[PDB]
């Protein structure tokens, strides 16, 4: 609604969770970066001690 | 006149036989998960989460 794109139709159980989409359809670069860290945002496992 | 040896004729038929009405009483039918219900594309009838 910010960006004036019609109201996403996501289907359950979509490969691509909503945020996956939403930053290919986003042109804002701020917006779409966000998106993708929310969407690359994992932990990472290390052997510690 | 009644003539007794013409009017005897042989009547055929089946021994015997069975009849049925309701044939889909017969069948016992089933639908699907609801949620897995899908339309004639192939896809889910809803989709919304």
């Amino acid at each position: 609604p910010a960006f004036g794109m019609q109201r996403m139709h996501y289907r359950n159980g979509d490969p691509q969770t909503p945020f996956q989409i939403a930053e290919q359809q986003i042109q804002n670069f701020q917006v779409a970066n966000w998106l993708h860290f929310v969407n690359n945002n994992q932990f990472r496992q290390v052997v510690i001690d | 006149q009644f003539d007794f040896r013409a009017s005897m004729h042989m009547l055929t038929s089946n021994l015997t036989f069975t009849v049925y009405s309701d044939l889909l009483a017969f069948v016992s039918a089933d639908t699907v998960e609801p949620i897995n219900a899908v339309a004639f594309d192939n896809m889910r009838i809803m989709n919304e989460l």
